């Protein structure tokens, strides 16, 4: 063993928000969105801090992880609590956005690609918490991530990871013999889906490099 | 990257 | 008579941009393209201050044509402009804008459109200043546009524009019989692609209400 | 003149006719009124444009395409024009007459001002007759911007003969008015704007799940 | 166990694998190179994917969506794979060799040392065998989230089916190291982020205009 | 799709 | 609207 | 297209 999925469950559990209902917004949904995301990024370390064997990388290494792998670790954090909604996402402030919201606000389609192509297998499959900390594990211990100092560490505990991770599920779900593939399978979406978030974020934090100038500001009211 | 730094820094 | 092209291909000739080379720029396209416009209302005043008939209308009425049409207005204005452009277009700042920039800064789509629907067939057809001018004016002679007192009037100078248009189009283009038709059937192109700029627009509007937060920002460095 | 007789667009336009003397106001939810009425007409829509010149020699993935880039403004066109013979409001194909206070309380109320105003009052205004209505609608069949087109040439070409033919029955037909041809063009930028936001409506509608929505139309609302 | 027996899919390989035993290291420009050899791999493409268990079993349209869908990965596994043979370049179809520095002096060289690093040398670390390199392309060609798939069932059931026998095979071949199969599939998430990028650069090479490109490939940076 | 159908059976 | 009135008002 | 072909004749 050594990497447990007993400590693993522990540090998603520890980082759930602690959530009463989950009102609408269709107000500003990208910006709500951002919010969650910077909200959930102080989150994400300490999640992080929580993974075995983590803090004994190269802080270095810690790094260059955290910076590789959070908006897919963010991804998969949202969609894995949206399992419950219907066509929506909920976000770690309480606030649930409607698919209907997202199209309106211009990000419709990537959107979409987060509610079919993870939250609804997520949901149609019964993930559970265990299977959502492994795979995030597995993300977080990317051995591709670039500059890396402990490489062949981290691929060891990504080998860690999976190893136990397809244990659980060969002994939590043994009427599945796919469980696993089926689990891993998801992370080509996930890591498609972070890439196309990435550029939606540059856009936006172009545009707001430069306000309107003042005539078409007027224009526009 | 004074914020992720700092974090890594406080837990444990 | 009493709406002649003469004075209205003077209005265009005088707000053309005394323009140089034009440089690319690669750089924020979507920024250079907003403030080419902003500079360009400026000129576009100057410009319906010069069509006949348009400063007769009430004050009120002239602030609703052109709260109404510019948008359409500047687009028509372009296009037009980057007819000898291959595959781009010229802002009046002396820039050029590539569909290759357009397709990176995330707005290839809408900017097809344009070269497509817009340039491609102003270029195709040759079309002269002077029925630019004539466009630009039946677009700015809106009689729908709400809140209008002087309807009836907009209404009979759209009606002058079109009448002075079939009448120079049949005399300078006799080997033409369709081309007043052709020039007409462009405007539910620019209406249609004036309103996808102005979503883009209001997106970009708001996304410049609110900046990132400060752990987001970090990660996007 | 040419290879496009209008003779053959106004029977298409009248085999189409739903032949409706008698309406019932509906108060009732509009939105489902209009959904169903435009369910409907789809059907119809599509026996219209095989009855248009050319049409059907088009490729095949050209009738879908011209089809379904069109719909939405091919129908308004056709219930706007009908519904000349109403006041404030306007005459569903299903026999319902739809009147703008019923539309405002049901929060559609803007775009429905925008139909009546921009298009059914210019038609009744101008006496639009089927004629020119079924021109009209030939050419907004006839778009050569669709995206996807292959044969954009014929589309192209197609267009300028529905509008030759249009223009030379125009002079002919209403020789008083020699800026009539220019007036019906005049309108399809209004068409145009107008079916966007009706698509951007159907499209939320369905999105919020809520709203029915039949099965034609919910397969157009999936192919745009 | 099933009905997707690896021998076929590895008999698919083998049908297209280019025999090639001396190269020619490509100094020129490598893009052009590049172009072509994926140009002429395409052909090849279709001719491998008939070869897949029930591919063609599939609803026509659900063919040309899962190629059109996976091509660039699945493409890009195939020379990734042939390159484990070279150090520091890769093996094009068309008998060329095209070296990193070579790759950098174009201004490509950072997707291309994400191949190198992220896919050829792990290929050859493992060892990666032509059977193993097979289901991988299967399971990317059975990718049942490709947009407007009509069969989704058939299409994940036949995912499935890959992986189970991809699986066994493993197992069995390779029983010194049990985490083999997550190996393989763990490939697949840099397999995408680098067909992303890579067609990012080529569809961008098509808009600049400049850059020849051939018409199989065209036609697919038409259809993505 | 129906619009096919529609199209054909013409 | 203090820009296009502005605008409005002073060539003539 | 060209996939087309190449996927009928088979
Ligand atoms: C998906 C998505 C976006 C990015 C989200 C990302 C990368 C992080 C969100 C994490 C949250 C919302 C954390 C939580 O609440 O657990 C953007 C902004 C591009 C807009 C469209 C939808
Ligand atoms: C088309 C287009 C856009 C809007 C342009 C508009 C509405 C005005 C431009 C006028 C210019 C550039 C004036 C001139 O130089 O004559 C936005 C910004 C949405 C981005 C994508 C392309
Ligand atoms: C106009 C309108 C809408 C859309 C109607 C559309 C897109 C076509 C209607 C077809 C009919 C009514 C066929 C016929 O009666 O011949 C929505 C749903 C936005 C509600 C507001 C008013
Ligand atoms: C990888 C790479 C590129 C894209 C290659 C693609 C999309 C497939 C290549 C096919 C081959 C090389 C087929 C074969 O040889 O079997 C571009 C053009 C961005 C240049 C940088 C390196």
């Amino acid at each position: 063993n050594d990497m447990p999925v007993e400590q693993i469950l522990e540090a998603e559990l520890a980082v759930d928000p602690k959530i009463d209902t989950y009102i609408d917004a269709q107000k500003d949904p990208v910006t709500n969105i951002c919010q969650a995301a910077d909200k959930q990024l102080f989150t994400l370390v300490e999640w992080a801090k929580r993974i075995p064997h983590f803090t004994e990388l190269p802080l270095e290494d810690q790094v260059i992880l955290l910076r590789a792998g959070w908006n897919e670790l963010l991804i998969a954090g949202f969609s894995h609590r949206s399992i419950m909604a219907k066509d929506g996402i909920l976000l770690a402030t309480g606030l649930h956005v409607h698919r209907s919201s997202a199209h309106q606000a211009g990000v419709g389609t990537i959107f979409d690609r987060v509610l079919t192509e993870l939250v609804a297998k997520m949901r149609d499959m019964k993930m559970d918490k265990t299977e959502l900390g492994c795979l995030r594990a597995v993300v977080l211990f990317n051995p591709d991530a670039k500059g890396l100092t402990a490489v062949q560490e981290v691929e060891q505990l990504r080998e860690k990871v999976y190893a136990s991770l397809e244990e659980y599920t060969k002994s939590r779900y043994p009427e599945e013999p796919g469980r696993f593939a089926k689990l891993l399978l998801r992370l080509p979406a996930l890591r498609s889906i972070g890439l196309k978030c990435l550029e939606h974020l540059f856009f936006f934090k172009l545009i707001g490099d430069q306000p309107i100038d003042t005539f078409l500001m007027e224009m526009l009211e | 990257h004074k914020i992720l730094h700092r974090l890594l820094q406080e837990g444990s």
